């Protein structure tokens, strides 16, 4: 229902200030609408609920 | 009395662009770069541009342009002469039922 690219920009994006990540990285794959997401295993737990 | 009717079709590959075009490509005199001409086309054509998007409740998010232009008359510009283009233009972003049809 939402474009990859958009939240890709939104939970990531320029600078490490703005993200909500510490040293990890999102990364898209358009072909099938996805996100590949590289991160702590408990911030993966609030980002998947927060973009649901 | 009067009435045109026009159609065209494409079938792409899930969110991926695609276009199809009918038409003229006019040559206009000039293009400005940093000192000189590089003259160019502008186009008057029947065209659909598009890219699909598939949800899981059967449905589907357009991005769509659809245009149908033709070739006007001659205007006077400055000392010259040049041809003017008539145009039908519309771009939205809509959310459509799998197999059936809405008005844009």
């Amino acid at each position: 229902f939402a474009k990859a690219s958009d939240i890709a920009a939104m939970i990531g994006g320029e600078g490490n200030v703005n993200m909500l990540s510490e040293r990890g990285s999102i990364s898209i794959d358009e072909r099938t609408n996805s996100l590949l997401i590289r991160e702590l295993p408990d911030n993966i737990a609030v980002i998947r609920e927060i973009i649901e | 009395k009067a009435e045109i009717i026009s159609s065209p079709r494409l079938i792409t590959t899930n969110k991926q662009p695609a276009y199809i075009e009918q038409g003229t490509e006019i040559p206009y005199l000039e293009s400005s770069s940093s000192g000189a001409s590089t003259v160019a086309f502008k186009k008057a054509v029947l065209s659909l541009k598009v890219t699909p998007q598939i949800t899981p409740d059967n449905r589907l998010v357009l991005d769509l342009s659809v245009t149908q232009d033709r070739r006007g008359e001659t205007v006077k510009t400055g000392t010259g002469e040049a041809v003017s283009i008539d145009t039908q233009r519309i771009g939205t972003q809509v959310l459509v039922n799998n197999g059936e049809t809405v008005v844009l």
